[PDB]
């Protein structure tokens, strides 16, 4: 049963963590992210 | 000076906006939903 609600709280799909993912560098957001409270950064670089 | 007289008539002599548009940003939409009832059926069976 826990278990289960952990699968339900996280949305475990068949691919990971929803649209998010996990990989060697860092996040990968396959969604859109709207952030209640004030994010932090330390560079913003685009690519080119 | 009759030869710097000078004739002139009559002639003819005839020779703001702001606006862009993006594409979107929408922010979250329909924001409510709780996650008690759900958990009340899941630790109550
Ligand atoms: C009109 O006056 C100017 C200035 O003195 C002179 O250079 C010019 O030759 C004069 N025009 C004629 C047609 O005399």
């Amino acid at each position: 049963a826990m278990t289960i609600w952990i699968l339900k709280v996280m949305n475990f799909t068949i691919d990971g963590m929803g649209n998010l993912r996990i990989t060697e560098k860092g996040l990968k957001l396959e969604g859109d992210s709207e952030f209640l409270q004030p994010l932090y950064a330390k560079e913003i670089q685009s690519r080119p | 000076d009759w030869c710097n007289v000078s004739l002139v008539d009559t002639s003819v002599p005839e020779p703001g906006i702001l606006e862009h548009d993006p594409f979107f940003c929408p922010p979250t939409e329909a924001t409510a939903r709780d996650f008690l009832a759900d958990a009340l059926v899941t630790l109550l069976v």
